[PDB]
């Protein structure tokens, strides 16, 4: 293995491999923003897809 | 708050009410009353 | 290397588990949609497009 | 026929490339 | 150079030109205005040559290097057509001291045409004069 | 030895190398970028950008660096049609020239990297093995794209340090590239509002700041480590593939609906569109609103724009095309020279007939001519021994309003043939068909074509998702399964298929 | 002359059944 | 700096059976496409 | 540029079949 | 489209000497 400057610069960014917190983690926090970008998405689509229609604005080239 | 977006909502609600939340709470109340014995 | 080099031409012995794909098969659909029969399975594969041609013809 | 006059290029070249990667790869089996 | 690559040799020219003024100046002042024609004589002489030496009092008359269809190509005749430019004087600097005028000019004339292989675009050119009236 | 279809493989463990095939494809790319951009220069005409305007002619990079603000080039022309502009370096030449130059720089690097492949940091310090930390290089490079997200946001779609973005009116007629303030309300996620686009960026940006920052701090849970097999890098192309054909979908599907991002000044007018007669709509307005003031027929349709009744032009159409009718749509139906003017069509008895028009699943489409309340008046019979309504029998005649043939008439039934076939097309426009002997079939626009290629790609890309998927999670399988399995594969012997903890026993 | 290269793609079809059968890789029992 | 052998090379194969299979498969490749190309 | 039509085609296999040649004979060195 | 084809021979020429000067076979004292 090789070294040089730039490598011993960041040979700490590349020092963690494997480590790991015992158990679930933040599993639950992750499911939560899962659902809400699932929500998310699915709000986006109606409104380009024209099942859900909000105020203010037209889906239309005009705006 | 257009009658569209009344409906979008309520279909997250029900969605979790009819489907999500009953099917759950089923498979977890039958997966603990009969557990495998090892 | 390719698997395909795992069989040899001529080789006395089964290359592959047909006990392990039942049991896969028999647990994607039920136990008794599957076969366990190598030879009931190769008729099955034989007779059914045999029988759709003739059909068609 | 007025045909595409990039048609006769692009068929031998569809069917000499991978051919040629075929040939270099078989004669080269066992180095 | 025009946008787009194209360019566009022309003759600049004021030969022969005679412009007139309105009828009832006593000086020539400010309002001095000059109108007039002149002439704009072909980009290339009758002596120029193309590059397969074809020309008008001189070179071949046909396309040598296709002695087959050496008679086919309309650029085989070459012509020098005499053009007219537009050119107006609009005095705006008088020195009566000195007898000299300066001021700003306009002037439309065709481009070259390649000895009538095209036609030619119609130039505008805007600029400053100067001269000295003798007295 | 390796079989062809795993040659690539030598590189899965070896990060230097990685790095060096990494940094040649981004090298390709960015040299196909540039050399793409020059062949497009070298063919574009920039002559008239109303009716030979870009995606007629096939330009399929040139509309996106005209999206996000390159508008001009070094000869002078500007795709907007103005001139006499002056973009210093970053003119379309500029950008080809700098992905040449960037694609021979990744070139020099991939070698590098090639040769010097066993760097330090590469090995893991505890072990003597190569090893990366996929979940902090997944943090730092999260972390990077948040902040580019951010700053293309914010500094170059806000014009605060940056050119804009494209924005024309809803017709197309006068697109510019222009500053976008970001829209914070509901109306940002209207897809063809570009300030959703910049807010997006900008919070998007934010939001990928904030999660790199998180993926920077906390490890994983050892629950999702093992069950996605965090170790394995295979497991990362897996979920980019995936990622990526998401991506795939979306643009191939915005592409093809229209969208800001989508302009129809850049890559011609969607199907759409014409299915809804959305030009021929406001085209009647306009002329609506002239007839309203007091002008005559001939005034009124004199005022329409060319640029606008080139959009109402069924030829023009990303759904007219063919898979294998190759390049630009010019090689079809030709140069469009001029409009020819508006034809209104009127039976002997004075009736107004309009031709109803071609539809886009029609290759071919008979000519029919109906009245105001929608009763065929007229048409072009293909048997004419029983014939009733023939141009012939019922005296159709044409008069026609702006372009070209604006104020006459034709009578003779051949040329109003003619011309009720060319009003079955939409808008009718002279064309020049011998700059490129066009053969008279209809080609798809830059718009059919990306959404082609990125609907197929995104498709194909689903089975690579499945693919690596399965081989990172396969893994101890791939050569084989064990030489038992006589006992865990059978029906009963335990509780839990496959757990050996649970034999029934009985 | 697109008449030429249907002939020749053809033709290397048939010249690689030829091949594949009078040339082929003799299965051997090992 | 030194170029160090690296140790991940492999040797790549592809039998006489799978050249012939290439082969057919690159002719009747040409052989469909041919007639699309030309147009 | 009027160009010859087959110019093309002869220039593209007039440098890509000996350089397949090359290209075969140099990696099979070694068998 | 000729100048296509008069620039792709001159840059595998160019592209010929790079790999030739870079990765030459090395002379080795034996
Ligand atoms: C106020 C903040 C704000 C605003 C105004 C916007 C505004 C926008 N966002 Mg952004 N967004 C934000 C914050 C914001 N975002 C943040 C904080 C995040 C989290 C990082 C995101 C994450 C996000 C994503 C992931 C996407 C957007 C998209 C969009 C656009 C929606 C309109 C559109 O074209 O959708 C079009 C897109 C959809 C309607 C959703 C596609 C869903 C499809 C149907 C799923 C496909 C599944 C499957 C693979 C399909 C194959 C099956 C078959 C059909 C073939 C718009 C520009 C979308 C976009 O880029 O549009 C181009 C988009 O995909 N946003
Ligand atoms: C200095 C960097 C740089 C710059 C300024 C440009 C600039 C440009 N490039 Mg070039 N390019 C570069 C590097 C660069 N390039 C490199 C390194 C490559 C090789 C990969 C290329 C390859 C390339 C191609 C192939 C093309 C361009 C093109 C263009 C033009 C249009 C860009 C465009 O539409 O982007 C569009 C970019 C995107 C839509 C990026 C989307 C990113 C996704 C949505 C994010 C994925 C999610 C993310 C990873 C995680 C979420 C994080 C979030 C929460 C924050 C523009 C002039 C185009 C052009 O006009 O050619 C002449 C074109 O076709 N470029
Ligand atoms: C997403 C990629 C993409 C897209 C959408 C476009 C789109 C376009 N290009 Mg560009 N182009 C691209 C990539 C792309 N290009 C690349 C990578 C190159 C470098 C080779 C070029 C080089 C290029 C040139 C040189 C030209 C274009 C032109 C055009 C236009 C006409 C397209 C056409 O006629 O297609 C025709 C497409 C097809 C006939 C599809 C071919 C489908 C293949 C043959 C199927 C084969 C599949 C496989 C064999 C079957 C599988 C077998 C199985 C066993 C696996 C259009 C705007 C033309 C134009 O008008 O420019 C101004 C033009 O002259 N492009
Ligand atoms: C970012 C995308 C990506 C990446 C990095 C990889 C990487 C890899 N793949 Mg995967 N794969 C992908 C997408 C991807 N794949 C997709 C989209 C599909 C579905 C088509 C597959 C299907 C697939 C299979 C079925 C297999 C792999 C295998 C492999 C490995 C060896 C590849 C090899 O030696 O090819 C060598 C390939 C050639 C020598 C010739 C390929 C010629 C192709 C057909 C035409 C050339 C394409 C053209 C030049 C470039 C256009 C690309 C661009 C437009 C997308 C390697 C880890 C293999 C593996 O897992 O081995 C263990 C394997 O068996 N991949
Ligand atoms: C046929 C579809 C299919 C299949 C079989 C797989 C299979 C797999 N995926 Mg993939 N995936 C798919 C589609 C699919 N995926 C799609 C469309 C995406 C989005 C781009 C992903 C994104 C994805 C990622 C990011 C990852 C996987 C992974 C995996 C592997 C682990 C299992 C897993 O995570 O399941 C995925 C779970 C599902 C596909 C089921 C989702 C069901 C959703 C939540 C229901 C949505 C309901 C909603 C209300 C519908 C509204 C739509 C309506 C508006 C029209 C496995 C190989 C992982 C992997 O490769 O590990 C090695 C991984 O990291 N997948
Ligand atoms: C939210 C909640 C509550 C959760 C939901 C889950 C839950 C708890 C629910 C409880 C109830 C429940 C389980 C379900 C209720 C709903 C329900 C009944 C759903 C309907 C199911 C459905 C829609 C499916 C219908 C489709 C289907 C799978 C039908 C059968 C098809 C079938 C029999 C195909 C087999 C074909 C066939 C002839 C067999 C052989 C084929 C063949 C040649 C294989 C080759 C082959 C075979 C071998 O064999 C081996 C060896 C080898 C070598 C081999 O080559
Ligand atoms: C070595 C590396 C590469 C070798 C090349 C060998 C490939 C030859 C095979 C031919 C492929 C395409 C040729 C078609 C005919 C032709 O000559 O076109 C010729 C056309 C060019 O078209 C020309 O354009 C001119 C304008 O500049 C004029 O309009 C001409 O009339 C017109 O013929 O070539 C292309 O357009 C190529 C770009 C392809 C665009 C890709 C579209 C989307 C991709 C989808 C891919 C699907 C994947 C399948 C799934 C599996
Ligand atoms: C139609 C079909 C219906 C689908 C749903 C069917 C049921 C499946 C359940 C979902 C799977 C949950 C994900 C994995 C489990 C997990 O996170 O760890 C479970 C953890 C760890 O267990 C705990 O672990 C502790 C230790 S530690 O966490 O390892 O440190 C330990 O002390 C403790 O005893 C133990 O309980 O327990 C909890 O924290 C309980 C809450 C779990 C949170 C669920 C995640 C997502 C919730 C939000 C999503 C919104 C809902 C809408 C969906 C669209
Ligand atoms: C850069 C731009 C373009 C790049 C050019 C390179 C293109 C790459 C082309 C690769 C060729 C792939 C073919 C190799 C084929 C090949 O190697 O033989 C079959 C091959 C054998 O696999 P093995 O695992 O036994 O590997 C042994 C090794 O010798 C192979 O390297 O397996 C496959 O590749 C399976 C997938 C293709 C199977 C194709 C079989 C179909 C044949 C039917 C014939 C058609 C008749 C139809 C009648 C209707
Ligand atoms: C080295 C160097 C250099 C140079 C550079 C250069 C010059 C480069 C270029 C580059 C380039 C110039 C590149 C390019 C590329 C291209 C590409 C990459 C392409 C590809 C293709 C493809 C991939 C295709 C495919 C296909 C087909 C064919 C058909 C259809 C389908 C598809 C699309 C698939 C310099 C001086 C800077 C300096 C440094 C060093
Ligand atoms: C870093 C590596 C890249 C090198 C740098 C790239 C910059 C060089 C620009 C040329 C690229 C092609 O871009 C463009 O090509 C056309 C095609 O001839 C040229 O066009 C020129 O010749 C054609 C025909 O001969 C004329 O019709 C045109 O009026 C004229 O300007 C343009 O002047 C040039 O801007
Ligand atoms: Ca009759």
């Amino acid at each position: 293995a090789q070294r040089t400057r730039l490598g011993d610069i960041l040979r700490p960014l590349n020092s963690e491999y494997g480590k790991v917190v015992p158990g679930w983690g933040t599993t639950p926090v992750m499911g939560v923003f899962m659902a809400l970008f699932l929500v998310f998405l699915l709000i986006i689509l109606q409104i380009y897809n024209s099942s859900l229609i909000l105020e203010g604005f037209s889906v239309d080239w005009a705006g | 708050m257009t009658p569209s977006l009344a409906n979008f909502l309520w279909s997250l609600v029900l969605g979790a009410a009819i489907v999500l939340i009953p099917a759950t709470v089923g498979l977890i109340f039958i997966s603990q009353k009969d557990k495998i014995t090892r | 290397e390719s698997q395909n080099y795992g069989y040899k031409f001529g080789q006395e012995e089964e290359t592959y588990n047909i006990v392990a794909a039942h049991g896969y098969f028999g647990r994607l659909i039920f136990q008794y949609a599957s076969f366990n029969n190598s030879r009931s399975l190769h008729f099955f594969l034989g007779a059914w497009p045999v029988i759709g041609i003739w059909f068609t013809a | 026929m007025q045909v595409n006059n990039l048609g006769f290029i692009a068929s031998i070249l569809f069917v000499l490339v991978p051919t040629v990667f075929l040939l270099i790869l078989f004669i080269q089996t066992g180095k | 150079l025009l946008p787009g690559g194209e360019e566009v040799p022309f003759f600049f020219t004021v030969k022969n030109f005679t412009g007139t003024t309105e009828p009832g100046f006593t000086s020539i002042n400010s309002s001095t205005d000059f109108v007039g024609d002149f002439n704009v004589p072909s980009y290339r002489g009758a002596g120029f040559l193309d590059p397969k030496a074809r020309g008008l009092y001189t070179g071949y008359d046909n396309a040598v290097a296709l002695p087959s269809a050496a008679d086919k190509f309309r650029t085989n005749k070459k012509e020098t057509p005499l053009g007219k430019g537009t050119l107006s004087l609009q005095v705006t600097q008088v020195d009566g001291s000195t007898g000299e005028i300066a001021g700003i000019f306009e002037s439309e004339q065709p481009s070259d045409t390649d000895l009538g292989a095209k036609e030619p675009l119609d130039v505008k050119v805007r600029g400053i004069f100067y001269g000295r009236v003798d007295t | 030895g390796l079989p062809w279809y795993r040659v690539h493989t030598v590189v899965l463990n070896d990060p230097g190398r990685l790095i060096s095939v990494h940094l040649m494809h981004t090298a390709l790319v960015a040299g196909w970028a540039g050399s793409m951009a020059l062949y497009e220069l070298a063919i574009f005409d920039s002559s008239d950008a109303v009716l030979n305007p870009m995606w007629r002619q096939g330009m399929f990079v040139l509309p996106f660096m005209a999206r996000l603000g390159v508008t001009s080039s070094w000869n002078g022309w500007s795709v907007t049609g103005e001139t006499g502009l002056d973009p210093g370096f970053w003119s379309f030449e500029g950008v080809a020239a700098a992905h040449i130059v960037l694609s021979g720089l990744l070139f020099l690097a991939a070698v590098w990297h090639w040769v010097f492949w066993d760097l330090e940091l590469f090995v893991d310090p505890r072990t003597g093995e190569s090893a990366l930390d996929l979940p902090k290089m997944f943090g730092i490079h999260l972390f990077l794209s948040g902040l580019l997200c951010f700053g293309f946001g914010a500094f170059h779609l806000t014009g605060v340090w940056g050119p804009g973005m494209w924005v024309s009116d809803p017709y197309g007629l006068t697109g510019h590239v222009q500053p976008v303030a970001p829209e914070w309300g509901p109306a940002g996620f209207n897809p063809f509002n570009p300030g959703g686009v910049v807010a997006h960026h900008i919070a998007a940006g934010i939001v990928g700041i904030i999660a790199g920052l998180f993926h920077l701090t906390v490890r994983p849970p050892e629950r999702l480590y093992k069950a996605l097999r965090m170790g394995n890098i295979e497991t990362v192309l897996s979920s980019s593939i995936a990622a990526v054909f998401f991506a795939a979908f979306v643009v191939a599907g915005t592409m093809w609906y229209g969208n800001a991002t989508t302009p129809i000044e850049l890559f011609g007018p969607t199907r759409y569109q014409w299915d809804k007669g959305y030009f021929q709509e406001e085209i009647q307005r306009r002329v609506d609103s002239q007839l309203a003031e007091g002008a005559s027929l001939s005034e009124a349709w004199s005022t329409i724009p060319e640029k606008l009744a080139f959009y109402d032009y069924v030829g023009n159409s990303p759904a007219k095309g063919g898979l294998f009718r190759t390049g630009a749509m010019n090689s079809g139906d030709g140069i469009a020279q001029e409009w020819i003017g508006h034809p209104i069509f009127k039976d002997k008895e004075g009736r107004e007939l309009e031709v109803r028009r071609m539809p886009n699943f029609f290759e071919t489409f008979p000519v029919i001519m109906t009245d105001a309340d929608g009763v065929v008046r007229a048409d072009i019979p293909f048997r004419r021994s029983e014939s009733k309504f023939s141009v012939e029998q019922t005296g159709v005649t044409v008069s026609f309003y702006g372009g070209a043939l604006d104020g006459q008439t034709f009578s003779n039934p051949s040329d109003v043939k003619k011309f009720a076939r060319k009003a079955q097309l939409g808008e009718g426009f002279d064309f020049d068909t011998e700059t490129f002997n066009s053969d008279g079939v209809f080609r798809t626009s830059p718009r059919g074509w990306f959404t082609f290629g990125h609907a197929v790609f995104a498709l194909l890309f689903f089975f690579g998702h499945i693919w690596h998927g399965s081989r990172t999670l396969f893994r101890d399988v791939f050569a084989g399964v064990d030489p038992g399995l006589e006992e865990q594969v059978e029906f009963g012997v335990f509780a839990k298929v496959g757990d050996l903890s649970t034999r029934k026993e009985a | 002359m697109e008449s030429v290269a249907y002939i020749l793609v053809l033709t290397m079809a048939l010249a690689v059944l030829f091949f594949a059968i009078a040339f082929r890789e003799p299965p051997r029992i090992e | 700096m030194d170029r160090n052998s690296n140790p991940n090379r492999q040797p790549v194969e592809l039998n006489r059976t799978s050249l012939y299979l290439g082969l057919l498969l690159v002719a009747v490749l040409g052989i469909l496409f041919s007639s699309y190309f030309f147009n």
